[PDB]
């Protein structure tokens, strides 16, 4: 459903992010991958966390 | 001096007043069921369309 995402987020009309903590105990975060390349480090999407 | 009035013109403007009067106001535009247009939430597609 990318339409009904694409639309409701226009609609709203910010990209507005608040950076939340969670507990993630027992989970390695962050998880770089080769595709994503930020700073020529691989990376991965800036408002999503891998957990491995 | 005196006054009086035309009683067969004024009563034949005011029918073609009554004529376009029954017209528009008699008649009724029956609908039962139909969409909503009120919406809790946003729903994207969907909303959308009907709302347009
Ligand atoms: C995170 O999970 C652990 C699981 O044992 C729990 O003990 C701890 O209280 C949790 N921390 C928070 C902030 O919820
Ligand atoms: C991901 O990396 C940074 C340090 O590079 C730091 O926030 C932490 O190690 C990881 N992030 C979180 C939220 O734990």
């Amino acid at each position: 459903d990318y339409a009904s995402l694409r639309s409701l987020v226009a609609s709203s009309g910010t990209l507005e992010f608040n950076n939340e903590s969670f507990n993630w105990t027992g989970v390695t975060q962050n998880g770089t991958s080769s595709a994503c390349i930020r700073r020529s480090k691989n990376s991965f999407f800036s408002r999503l966390n891998w957990l491995t | 001096r005196g006054q009086a009035a035309d009683l067969k013109s004024t009563q034949a403007a005011i029918d073609q007043i009554n004529g376009k009067l029954n017209r528009l106001i008699g008649k009724t535009n029956e609908k039962f069921h139909q969409i909503e247009k009120e919406f809790s939430e946003v729903e994207g597609r969907i909303q959308d369309l009907e709302k347009y």
